[PDB]
């Protein structure tokens, strides 16, 4: 039931996107704590019910019945492998990061 | 080697603090070794002093969890009478409880015992020089003075402590003479005693690199300019905050691409004094405008580029230049020698009270503080008063090496936050500062008033002031206030103050005190960044999607082919956006009035953010900064690039420039610009270019190029956004010509005149842009993409307000975002004595005379990417 645009943003976590190269590829823009806050911000503005599916959005994305994937996904960057990428992406939630249900 | 983790709190001088357990807080010892002897062999050796502390059932009082919240659950105790507690914060310490073994945070007990109001620094008699400094933890502090900046030692004295402070009484010969501190004091992060060399935290001058210090007296008549004691009457007129414009450009960038100026001035403060390069008369063009701010980029003594000129290396800037628009070469040769360029932002801080040596003719000498001073005062005399960036949230360095380091060389562990380990912060950048502290807050302070009075500055802007205390941000605004000119020379009621107000990390949610984020300085006085009204027009947010597109991007009306969700979708997310906007255009207010999209009216404060926060967070207009660009991200130009249709021509882009600047312009609060936003400035994409070079960062004032497409921009910070940056690079028909440039600029002088054409523009009060400022296009029946802005005046026999404009009765803003002309009914506003601005009557573009009024249904007639003011005349 968890459908974006209805229950949370189109494209939900885009500033997770870019806080998973800056911590797993080493590239990205500074202050890497202040992109980490508004992706914590992002996650937690999403009901509890729905995070783990806005979470599968980040690492997956969701695809068309015409066929192709829109609202993700963790793709390939130089030195830094999909598979890579998305095993961190898992941990957002845990208490060493944004802390969430 | 023993290398010890600090968990443990000295917080007063009779309380320790440590998270153990209920049970084996009954074994508790306090060791302590002044020449740092500890080991382990299998328990602790080699110690002086073995004290019990007794564990305390009542826990700590609210005295203490008052100032440490963080630390509250811990448990107490109690440090015994007998115990010289001054002799113990000058050792090694350790507390040991199976083994258990843990250092001690002391800036708790330093604040206690050794809190310090009286003179610091350099103190001038008529036959005496005195010098004092805080260093409660030194175990000996020596003065070594110098000839100059490059001979040996004169002399060695030392200095008697007295409650923590150091202090020496010499001769009325010591002035002007080269100095560093010599001290004795043990490192945690080294694990011992060391003598370190160190400069004055009150330095008011340095020589080359901050290498040493220079005894000078502030008041000397040999570092005053012509009539500098008579800057006042000559500073340009303020009424009130509410007619505050702001420009923000970093010096170097201002003059290094400048062919009208020498090239020993070239990227520094003597460049602002010449009589007629291109530079000054730009922002002579502006001034005349209705410009009246100037904010720089770090100009205190920080870290990251040579003093010495000498060393500085270039790029090839004739073969670099035959390389492709989208080529990765340009960027690489940057790279090369990126960490030996002239190039900085400057967010290294190192020393507060002391002009940066590379932007000086010469880093020895009196050069840095008398051209500071005619900077200051030419900008004035051209009608532009002078906002300093300051950087109080961290410093470059820290530990007792390095150049770069002073604060934490001389007490350790106490300028800087540190975490519940013992581990320095870095959230901030890199060794966040703890302002909290009460030499940490005085030092902050005492900066504030020393480039207020010395060097005559009318305000500041306040990096990450998030991360400073609201205490330390207050007392500095009543500070400032409280200077007047028969007292101090300036007066201090025009000095106004801004920053930074996000809130995030180990200082979020009061975790560390009451902190001076955006909703805390609510209310205050104090203005801060509305950066709800920056992602609204943008869209999305510096740190998303860069594809998002907003609402003078085309969210709806000119899709660019990303996903965004459905028509509806779209539409929805549009009219959201220009609810947000509105709130910003009408100040950025907690109380004021708006129908949303809806039709429901909403406070400002009602409406949320789609991820969580209020939009409208202010008391006051004033205390607002709408901007939609500035140093950080990317500028105007280069994120319209990205975001609004490929297809689409360089003109069309140009005019939407104009609306975003417009719409700043023209909002109520304060207008923040960033520098060349008038001239259509580009940085190649490049997302951080605080480290880019010359390159990168190139402002033209020669108006022939805008520095886009001179090669994808550095790799750590930009490499994968290249391939959606080299296409649009590569394409000759997003390059802008001369001729696109001085348009944007002659359209961006025309709307500051507007803005100061009327004073309902700038609406002082909450209460008067409620009664006043009325939007139009509201509801489900709106249409998309505009936004109508109306300001009432008395008028008529007998109003209900007061008089505020003398020529007109009542102005219309209309902002059109659509790619076509649109025809507005608007049933309130007619029958009404409306015509076209004066100013966009004679305007240079041919698109705005094209606007019109209908007295019958009080039809607005708009063109297309056009903004259009409309008055009522009396
Ligand atoms: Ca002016
Ligand atoms: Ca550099």
């Amino acid at each position: 039931e968890c459908q974006p645009g209805v229950d949370f943003p189109h494209n939900p976590l885009a500033t997770c996107h870019t806080y998973v190269i800056k911590r797993v590829c080493g590239r990205g823009p500074s202050r890497p704590m202040l992109v980490k806050e508004r992706c914590c911000r992002e996650l937690a503005a999403v009901p509890d019910h729905c995070r783990c599916e806005a979470l599968r959005i980040l690492m997956d994305g969701v695809r068309t019945p015409e066929g192709r994937v829109v609202e993700g996904r963790l793709g390939d960057r130089r030195d830094c492998p999909r598979e890579e990428q998305r095993a961190f992406a898992a941990t957002l939630v845990t208490a060493a990061e944004c802390n969430l249900s | 080697a023993f290398m010890p983790d600090a968990r443990a709190y000295w917080v007063t001088s009779d309380l320790i603090a440590w998270n153990v357990g209920e049970l084996e807080a009954q074994s508790v010892c306090l060791y302590a070794s002044r020449a740092a002897a500890m080991s382990l062999s299998g328990g602790i050796q080699g110690y002086d002093s073995k004290v019990e502390l007794q564990p305390e059932s009542a826990g700590l009082p609210e005295t203490v969890t008052q100032k440490f919240p963080f630390i509250s659950s811990y448990r107490a105790f109690r440090v015994p009478s007998s115990v010289d507690v001054a002799s113990l914060v000058k050792c090694q310490l350790v507390v040991a409880s199976h083994v258990d073994v843990t250092g001690l945070q002391l800036p708790g007990v330093l604040d206690d015992m050794f809190a310090y109001t009286g003179p610091l620094g350099a103190v001038f008699s008529e036959d005496s020089v005195s010098l004092h400094l805080w260093a409660p933890t030194a175990q000996g502090v020596s003065v070594c003075f110098f000839d100059g900046p490059a001979g040996p030692a004169l002399e060695t004295v030392q200095l008697k402590e007295s409650n923590g402070v150091w202090s020496v009484t010499g001769p009325r010969e010591w002035e002007n003479r080269y100095y560093l501190y010599e001290v004795d004091v043990y490192h945690p992060t080294k694990a011992q005693v060391l003598k370190c060399l160190a400069g004055d935290p009150y330095a008011r001058s340095l020589s080359a690199n901050g290498a040493r210090t220079w005894l000078v007296d502030i008041n000397n008549e040999t570092l005053k300019p012509a009539s500098w004691d008579e800057l006042a009457d000559e500073k340009p007129k303020l009424d009130s905050f509410s007619d505050i414009t702001i420009y923000e450009l970093h010096i170097r960038d201002f003059s290094a691409h400048d062919g009208t100026v020498d090239s020993d001035s070239r990227g520094g403060f003597r460049a602002f004094a010449y009589q007629a390069s291109a530079g000054m008369e730009h922002l002579r063009k502006l001034s005349d405008a209705g410009l009246t701010h100037v904010h720089l980029l770090p100009s205190f003594h920080f870290a990251g580029v040579d003093d010495i000129k000498s060393n500085w290396k270039f790029v090839d800037e004739c073969e670099l230049a035959t390389f492709p628009p989208g080529s990765d070469m340009q960027q690489a040769a940057v790279v090369a020698i990126q960490e030996e360029d002239p190039y900085n932002w400057g967010y290294n801080p190192v020393l507060w009270g002391v002009p940066k040596g590379s932007y000086a003719s010469d880093p020895d000498g009196p050069s840095r503080i008398i051209e500071y001073r005619q900077m200051v005062q030419a900008l004035n005399r051209i009608g532009l008063r002078v906002v300093m960036d300051v950087v109080y949230n961290h410093l470059d360095s820290s530990g007792p090496c390095g150049i770069s380091s002073v604060l934490d060389k001389i007490v350790p562990g106490y300028y800087v936050r540190r975490d519940t380990n013992g581990q320095i912060e870095n959230s901030a950048a890199m060794n966040n500062t703890a302002s909290e502290h009460f030499m940490v807050d005085r030092l902050i302070v005492d900066d504030l008033l020393n480039w207020a009075v010395n060097y005559k500055v009318d305000g500041f802007r306040f990096d990450l002031m998030g991360h400073i205390m609201k205490r330390t941000m207050m007392r500095a605004k009543s500070a400032l206030q409280s200077l007047t000119t028969d007292a101090h020379g300036v007066d201090g009621s025009k000095i106004y103050l801004y920053g930074e107000g996000w809130d995030f990390a180990e200082v979020a949610r009061n975790q560390r005190g009451i902190n001076g984020s955006q909703l805390n300085m609510s209310g205050t006085g104090i203005g801060s960044f509305n950066d709800r009204i920056r992602d609204a027009i943008n869209g999305g947010n510096p740190f998303g999607n860069p594809l998002q597109q907003g609402f003078n991007t085309g969210l709806f009306l000119e899709p660019n082919g990303f996903y965004q969700g459905n028509e509806a979708d779209t539409r929805r997310s549009l009219a959201t956006y220009a609810d947000q906007i509105q709130i910003g255009l009408a100040g950025n207010l907690r109380d004021y009035v708006l129908i949303s999209h809806t039709g429901e009216a909403k406070k400002g404060s009602e409406i949320h953010t789609f991820d969580g926060l209020p939009v409208g967070y202010t008391a006051s207009p004033i205390e607002t900064i709408n901007y939609v660009s500035a140093h950080d991200n990317e500028t105007l130009f280069d994120v319209i690039s990205v975001k609004t249709p490929m297809i689409l021509s360089v003109d069309e882009r140009c005019r939407i420039n104009h609306l975003a600047s417009s719409m700043m312009a023209l909002s109520q609060g304060i207008p923040f610009f960033h520098a060349g936003d008038e001239i259509l400035r580009s940085k190649s994409i490049d997302r951080d270019s605080y480290n880019s070079g010359d390159w990168f960062n190139k402002l033209d004032f020669t108006y022939e190029t805008n520095n886009w497409g001179v090669g994808l921009p550095p790799s750590e910070k930009n490499e994968d956004n290249w391939p959606l940056m080299k296409p649009r690079l590569e394409n000759p028909s997003f390059k802008p010509a001369k001729g696109h440039i001085l348009a944007a600029l002659d359209s961006f002088v025309d709307i500051l005149k507007i803005r100061y054409s009327s004073p309902l523009f700038r609406l002082s009060t909450a209460n008067d842009i409620k009664q006043r400022v009325r939007f139009h296009n509201t509801g489900p029946s709106l249409v998309p993409g505009v936004i109508v802005m109306g300001i009432e005046d008395a008028r008529g026999e007998s109003p209900e307000m007061a008089q505020l404009d003398t020529n007109f009765s009542y102005v219309v803003t209309v902002f059109n975002v659509c790619p076509h002309e649109v025809s507005m009914d608007i049933p309130a506003l007619a029958s009404m004595g409306f015509e076209l601005h004066p100013v966009q009557v004679n305007s240079s573009d041919t698109l705005v005379r094209k606007s019109a009024y209908e007295a019958a249904t009080g039809r607005f007639t708009v063109p297309g990417r056009t903004v259009s003011v409309f008055v009522e005349p009396r």
